RNA sequence: GACUCGGUGAAAUUAUAGUACCUGUGAAGAUGCAGGUUACCCGCGACAGGACGGAAAGACCCCGUGGAGCUUUACUGCAAC
RNA sequence: GGUUCGUGGUAGGAGAGCGUUCUAAGGGCGGUGAAGUCAGACCGGAAGGACUGGUGGAGCGCUUAGAAGUGAGAAUGCCGGUAUGAGUAGCGAAAGAAGGGUGAGAAUCCCUUCCACCGAAUAUCUAAGGUUUCCUGAGGAAGGCUCGUCCGCUCAGGGUU
RNA sequence: GGGUAGCGGAGAAAUUCCAAUCGAACUUGGAGAUAGCUGGUUCUCUCCGAAAUAGCUUUAGGGCUAGCCUCGAGGUAAAGA
RNA sequence: GAGCUGUACGUAAGCGUUGAUCCAGAGAUUUCCGAAUGGGGGAACCCACUAUCUUUAGUCGGAUAGUAUCCUUACGUGAAUACAUAGCGUGAGGAAGGCAGACCCAGGGAACUGAAACAUCUAAGUACCUGGAGGAAGAGAAAGAAAAAUCGAUUUCCUGAGUAGCGGCGAGCGAAACGGAAAGAGCCCAAACCAAGAAGCUUGCUUCUUGGGGUUGUAGGACACUCUAUAUGGAGUUACAAAAGAAAGUUAUAAAUGAAGCGGUCUGGAAAGGCCCGCCAAAGACGGUAACAGCCCGGUAGUUGAAAUGGCUUUCCCUCCAGAGUGGAUCCUGAGUACGGCGGAACACGUGAAAUUCCGUCGGAAUCCGGGAGGACCAUCUCCCAAGGCUAAAUACUCCCUAGUGACCGAUAGUGAACCAGUACCGUGAGGGAAAGGUGAAAAGCACCCCGGAAGGGGAGUGAAACAGUUCCUGAAACCGUGUGCCUACAAGUAGUUAGAGCCCGUUAAUGGGUGAUAGCGUGCCUUUUGUAGAAUGAACCGGCGAGUUACGAUUUGUUGCAAGGUUAA
């Protein structure tokens, strides 16, 4: 995928379209992607071992990987992403 | 079928045999000859080439049907004897091959 | 057992039905057609005259150039001897 | 364009058409709501076609042509669903009673007492066959011809030296 | 616990039994057997519109040719009524 | 190259940039049953023996290996029987079984059916069984086809031709050659004879073994003669002899890189859509993404790539190799064969006038002055040389793999099977054989409150929607209910239709809608029939599914093209 955990990324696509955040999480196998403050969902969750009080928990829910795209830490600005073999591993590229 | 009524085919009887060694010629009625050009001699090949006939069957036979008008210089397998009478009327020579 | 009450709950059948009687009529035996005669609406227990009731594409009978089993001095075969 | 004679119809011949799915080309509709579906008092000589509104939530017309798994009311048709009969037949040989308990709930489970039945069996073993039905705890959707707190049923754990 | 198997077994003999099948078991295939028989065969309007006879037929509820219907075309002292 | 520990809408413990999970090549491990093979057995079990270790004080235990049968072959031993031989033992090889129900070859081989019956005939050498099996098989280098005065192995396709023919001359069956194409490729033996052995007494001559030689028609070979080659050249594991290896190239089996819009607005839950602007394109394939994207993602065109394994192609190595002419004194040139009789079968050809080919049985040539065929047969002529073998390609089929395509299906369809299906279930067994797809973009899968034992519900909340609430897109009809506008308890009803008050409504607004006191008229639908309301048939109802099709020929009409011409097939 064209962004992994730890990335900064911009939302091109939803209601939260124009939010940036820090990805989370990454799930390849669904090419869905958590990211920080957004896609924020209401879980009704019942008392158990984890959250022993229950409570309406307010969390993030993946988005679709085809619905960020990777901040360019120089610019500050949405990419497309290329890659280039430095020495060693290769390595992402900007546009 | 007839229903059980012989069929019209029993009723009546086989008639005769094929010849093993039939000939059918290839015929050429006098009419088409005028389309040659006067002087000149017939011969089969002349007469494939022009497409007067595509296949010749055992031979060419020439007959008398219509009439001639150019001094030829026929020659094919077999002749009407009437057809050889209407070549030679114009002024023409006939010979077999 | 039936019947009433409480529980549970099938089936064959079934073109749609507000489904009388008589005499006639008609594919010649009509709840349904005609002319009459009777008959307020809805049920329950009973009975089987009718619905040519249900069941099973009649076993009888005939037909089919349909089967099958059996017979023989039918025809043609085959084993065996 | 008009006169004249026609226009009942089974088997059947002839003709012109409606609609369905798909293809091509062209031109369109559609989240400001496609197909489908429901409703209506609209239109065409028929097959049929619109329009409007509800439901629906993503595809679909129209024109010309082409191609067909192309149109159903009947086949004791096939498959599915649902009626009718009907709260009807039946609930599969048999003796139960009360008290106490349990429980949301008890003719139907547990206990007690009395009663009744089998006793060359309806008792006790064992082989076949079955294959976990055995035991304990929990359960009561379905199964049990009713009920059910119960069970040869469901769920866990066990159990055969 | 074994044996005999379908053109076959078994039968103190009935056409009796051979897995709720037996004048020839069951299953799969040949196989969409064949069926001159019965049933069924789906949209519309327009024009026309029969026959249920003859002859022959192992034919008689089948078929064939002819007759009677329909569509097209032709010629035609119009020959038809 | 960052996540991972399969599904599946779980808990736990963990792993990973010191490179996991994942993908491809190679390797290791691979219980037991199964041909099953140490013996047995009711498959997945039981029980051994022989070695060699191992454990125990020793039994009792453990580990590893070997141990089936037949065939061929070598070596040993070895009966009646003296030598032998059978038999027995050991060691090498080999087989066994399975299946792609396909295709192919062979052995065996129906019947229904058609013939309007049926027996010859057909169906049909089909189905089926059995064997062989190969990637193809079969066929195959003329004792051929013919009748120019000539072809040159086989196979397949077009054509010949529904002809010639066969046929209770019925039903039907039905060629071949010529011509045109695809593809092409030719070869090795047996025998004369030569050499060298062995075995024999044929006692110096015959019969077997190995090598050389040699392969064909008025001839070829042996054999004499001569001319050049003795690897100069040539050929090869696809026949033509048979094993071997290397190297380079390429293809396959993982991948890499890869242009251009977060463009602005509108609607919306969300934009890929509308409107308005740009851009890339050897990339406007396909898919996904909250609706329809060439520019968001995976990608796509183009361009790179392989440690390993396998395939193919070249080249090298390696192995293997004699060809012309001239003479026909003599010799050789496939024998229980060819042919023939008898009985069958195959040939399109049913015994026919029946050539040709094969089987069983009996008889049985010639053998270079020789032999066969040309559809009885003879003569002439022509063409050919059997009784030995091998041989690629063009052809057939598809259990499979890779890439794709479809005026093919879209959940009663399409496979029986979109779903844990040959399952469940049925059957002693062979065998028969289902039903059953859709929450949402995302679980955000309904905290909390309330009635209830629970189920279920009502709120609250999530969501665009919950009348999307874990079998959850849509949600028709039958069928079951609740409500109520009109009618209905003196009526005889195929249920409507025409006339028609009254009452209630108000539409796609037009000589409208609902209901219907009362009056007239009125015997369902279908099938089958001379005739059916029929007391004849069929249908409980609703829904789905459910019947003149296609191929190749014939004929006729219409259309179009060309026209005494028209048209190509493979
Ligand atoms: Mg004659
Ligand atoms: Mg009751
Ligand atoms: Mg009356
Ligand atoms: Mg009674
Ligand atoms: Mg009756
Ligand atoms: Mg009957
Ligand atoms: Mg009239
Ligand atoms: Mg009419
Ligand atoms: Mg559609
Ligand atoms: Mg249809
Ligand atoms: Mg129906
Ligand atoms: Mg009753
Ligand atoms: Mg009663
Ligand atoms: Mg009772
Ligand atoms: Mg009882
Ligand atoms: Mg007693
Ligand atoms: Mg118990
Ligand atoms: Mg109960
Ligand atoms: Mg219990
Ligand atoms: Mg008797
Ligand atoms: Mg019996
Ligand atoms: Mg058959
Ligand atoms: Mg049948
Ligand atoms: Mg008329
Ligand atoms: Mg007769
Ligand atoms: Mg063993
Ligand atoms: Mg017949
Ligand atoms: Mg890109
Ligand atoms: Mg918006
Ligand atoms: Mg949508
Ligand atoms: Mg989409
Ligand atoms: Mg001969
Ligand atoms: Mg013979
Ligand atoms: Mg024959
Ligand atoms: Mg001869
Ligand atoms: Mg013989
Ligand atoms: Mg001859
Ligand atoms: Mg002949
Ligand atoms: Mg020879
Ligand atoms: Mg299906
Ligand atoms: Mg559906
Ligand atoms: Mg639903
Ligand atoms: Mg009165
Ligand atoms: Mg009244
Ligand atoms: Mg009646
Ligand atoms: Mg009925
Ligand atoms: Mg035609």
């Amino acid at each position: 995928m064209h962004v992994k955990k730890g990335d900064k990324v911009k939302v091109i696509t939803g209601k939260d379209k124009g939010k940036s955040g820090k990805v989370l999480a990454a799930f390849p196998k669904k090419d869905r992607v958590l990211i920080e403050g957004i896609n924020m969902v209401k879980k009704h969750t019942k008392p158990s071992n984890v959250n022993p009080q229950g409570g309406i928990l307010n969390v993030e829910a993946p988005i679709h990987v085809s619905n960020v795209m990777l901040l360019d830490p120089k610019t500050g600005e949405p990419t497309r992403v290329g890659y280039e073999v430095k020495g060693d591993k290769k390595v992402r590229v900007a546009k | 079928f007839e229903g059980g009524q012989l069929p019209l085919f029993r009723r009546i009887p086989k008639r005769g045999f094929t010849n093993i060694n039939r000939k059918e010629f290839a015929i050429v009625n006098l009419d088409v000859l005028n389309r040659f050009e006067d002087g000149t001699e017939v011969t089969p090949e002349l007469l494939v080439e022009t497409g007067i006939i595509r296949n010749e069957k055992s031979g060419i036979k020439i007959l008398s049907n219509g009439n001639i008008e150019k001094k030829l210089t026929v020659k094919a397998n077999k002749f009407s004897a009437a057809a050889k009478e209407a070549i030679e009327a114009a002024g023409g020579k006939t010979e077999v091959i």
